[PDB]
RNA sequence: UUGGCACCUCGAUGUCGGCUCAUCGCAUCCUGGGGCUGUAGUCGGUCCCAAGGGUUGGGCUGUUCGCCCAUUAAAGCGGUAC
RNA sequence: AUACGUUAAGUGGAAAAGGAUGUGGAGUUGCUUAGACAACCAGGAUGUUGGCUUAGAAGCAGCCACCAUUUAAAGAGUGCGU
RNA sequence: GUCUUGGAGGUAGAGCACUGAUUGGACUAGGGGCCCCUACCGGGUUACCGAAUUCAGUCAAACUCCGAAUGCCAAUGACUU
């Protein structure tokens, strides 16, 4: 069918206040986000009701008639509650551990590696061999959890290293 | 290899390749066949080669009819020599393809294999072709 | 895999476009191919 | 869309002559299990229970130009067919309780269907 | 490169190897960054980006070629009137 | 300058076999509120792995045209496989 | 020079009537090979070679039953030079 047309809700906390340009903001039992949008692309809000009005169609217009809306969607569930993602971590003795606000990790290499998150993205790790990102914004979190992980992609031959919480790794055999 | 089994003379002009083709432009021994776009000359072992490709693909349950067939022959000199002193000697066997000409004919096999078979010949050959079917209304 | 002619292997590959350049996706890593 | 309104007229003559019917939650049935189910049907009833599930919602709604305006709240949900051809089920109410109580396919959203304007409560 | 043509030069455009001095291309020999692997690891194979710098001493032959000895991270291929 | 169309590559301002959900026209044509294609909930067997050979080959050692019934479909296996 | 009229000639194209080349069917004594038994008869086949012959289908600078446009040679009139 078609996301351009599904009407977004507002949940009574979120206390959306549309502004011009395109620039609308967000307030929620969260915290602050906020976004400007392409000019001619048309909002216009009302109580629980998301007019995403698309001008003429064309090509770039049907884009961002559907990348808008996706956005709005994902701002408003993030202020309503926010988002996050687990990582597993496997190692055969690898474990991670908190200090101060930073994380910290000991993978097989020859020293500690350490990453420290910016504001509004609180790292945590419940179980030493277990962490969870956490935040409002969605692409930040997996911006933050992508790094995360980029510091020992899983090895094919034995599952090792980090681990995104829960997904299929290929596995090949040694000799 | 096709090739004549006597002819009457042994060099000969190359002449010219305009205009569409004389006749035999429509399949009347089959189903199905790949008609040429643009003038070229086969070469003697071409035909052969598409051929075998072609008979190989297919479960032998159909039939083909190489439908040209090399007459012409055209020479060459030998090689580092200056020009002019004698035609050369007789090298090979060609056959002209004005456009407009139907190649091969399948019959026999089911319509989609028999496409697919012919566009593997397709890519032996040094010409652009097309996908034709008999005529049925004749 | 870099060649200039580029197409599904499997039955589950994909073609897509990126920076105007011709690709191809799938599961297996082996079938990943990027025309030119 | 040829045969719809033949089938959806042929049901008539199906739904007429029996008092009651019963109808099944659809989803989350192995075909194991429902071919189970068919051969239980065949050492009781042998496939009296209708198991034609080729149909949209139309059918029982064009099924109810006469009587048995209830599948509103059933045609837009999980429809297995059947019916109860023979007299009120004495019988397969029970036969249905131990077959779908804990069996091949959960009971869920049965309600059985219509003898008379009622739809629960049968013996 | 081996060739084909004979457009300039016959009131002169002096050959091949080596020495001194170099400079450019990249279809990369080393070092830098990657994909796939019939990549366990250490070695690899193949392909992609990359021209910054580096890229050897002898024996035998007039020799370029070539073979051999001993090392090195490596002992690159070509143009500039070979 | 006027009017109506096309291209987003600096094509314009260099090349082919071949490859491609680029994009504009012209069509042909199936399915479809009796509800399409997605997506999500379901399932995908019975003398039946049947006369099978290599340990089950119980899905594909590979021979049966490994068929016919229970229906709602199940190919007694689409592929992954094992 | 142009308009009108009359000629000679086998190119482009076309075609298979002749000469060569050539594809697929029909049909073949003559069987080649298998054989039945063939020592020899006679017979299925002949995988015919089935030769022609026939049915369709493609080619030609030194093939032609056909055949232009142009060009060439004249005429008697006209209009220009
Ligand atoms: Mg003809
Ligand atoms: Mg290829
Ligand atoms: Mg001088
Ligand atoms: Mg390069
Ligand atoms: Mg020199
Ligand atoms: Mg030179
Ligand atoms: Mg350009
Ligand atoms: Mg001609
Ligand atoms: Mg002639
Ligand atoms: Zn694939």
């Amino acid at each position: 069918s078609r996301v351009g047309k599904k009407l977004l809700e507002i949940p009574s906390d979120v206390t959306v206040t549309l502004n011009d340009n395109n620039t609308v903001a967000v307030k929620g039992p969260k915290g602050e986000l906020t976004r400007t949008f392409h000019p001619d692309m048309e909002i216009k809000v009302e109580d629980n009701v998301l007019t995403v009005a698309r001008p003429s169609d064309q090509k770039e217009h049907r884009a961002l008639h559907g990348t808008t809306r996706s956005l709005l969607g994902n701002m408003v569930e993030g202020v309503s509650k926010g988002f996050e993602r687990g990582l597993e971590l496997v190692g055969v003795g690898y474990r991670a551990s908190k200090s101060g606000n930073k994380l910290v990790l000991n993978v097989g290499y020859s020293h500690p590696v350490e990453i420290v998150p910016e504001e509004g993205i609180e790292i945590e790790v419940p179980s030493q061999t277990k962490v969870v990102v956490k935040g409002t914004d969605k692409e930040r979190v997996g911006a933050i959890a992508a790094n995360i992980r980029a510091v020992r992609s899983p090895e094919p031959y034995k599952g090792k290293g980090i681990r995104y919480e829960g997904e299929v790794v290929r596995r090949k055999e040694g000799k | 290899m096709l090739l004549p089994k006597r002819v009457k003379y042994r060099r000969e002009h190359r002449g010219k390749m305009r205009g569409r083709a004389k006749g035999g432009t429509e399949v009347h021994f089959g189903e199905f066949g790949i008609q040429a776009l643009e003038a070229s000359w086969i070469t003697n072992r071409q035909i052969e080669a598409a051929r075998i490709a072609m008979t190989r693909y297919m479960k032998r349950g159909g039939k083909v009819w190489i439908k040209i067939f090399p007459s012409k022959p055209y020479t060459a000199k030998p090689l580092e020599v200056r020009m002019g002193s004698g035609k050369g000697a007789p090298e090979g066997w060609v056959a002209v393809v004005k456009p407009g000409k139907v190649l091969f004919e399948i019959s026999g096999v089911s319509e989609e294999v028999a496409r697919e078979a012919l566009r593997l010949a397709s890519h032996k050959l040094p010409i652009k072709t097309k996908f034709v079917k008999r005529e049925e209304i004749g | 895999k870099v060649r200039p002619s580029v197409k599904p292997i499997c039955e589950k590959c994909k073609v897509i476009r990126r920076k105007g350049k011709v690709m191809v996706i799938c599961e297996n890593p082996k079938h990943k191919q990027k025309q030119g | 869309a040829i045969e719809t309104k033949k089938v959806v007229v042929e049901e008539i003559a199906s739904k007429l002559k029996e008092s009651k019917s019963t109808i099944i939650v659809d989803y989350r049935g192995l075909n194991v299990s429902e071919v189970t189910e068919l051969r239980k049907q065949l050492r009781e009833a042998n496939v009296e229970f209708k198991v034609y599930k080729n149909t949209m919602t139309r059918r029982a709604v064009e099924q109810a130009e006469l009587n048995g305006l209830n599948d509103f709240l059933t045609g837009p949900n999980a429809i297995a067919f059947s019916t109860e051809d023979v007299v009120a089920p004495a019988k397969v109410l029970n036969d249905f309780a131990k077959n779908h109580e804990a069996l091949e396919i959960k009971a869920g959203v049965i309600e059985g269907k219509v003898s008379t304007v009622e739809e629960v409560k049968a013996l």
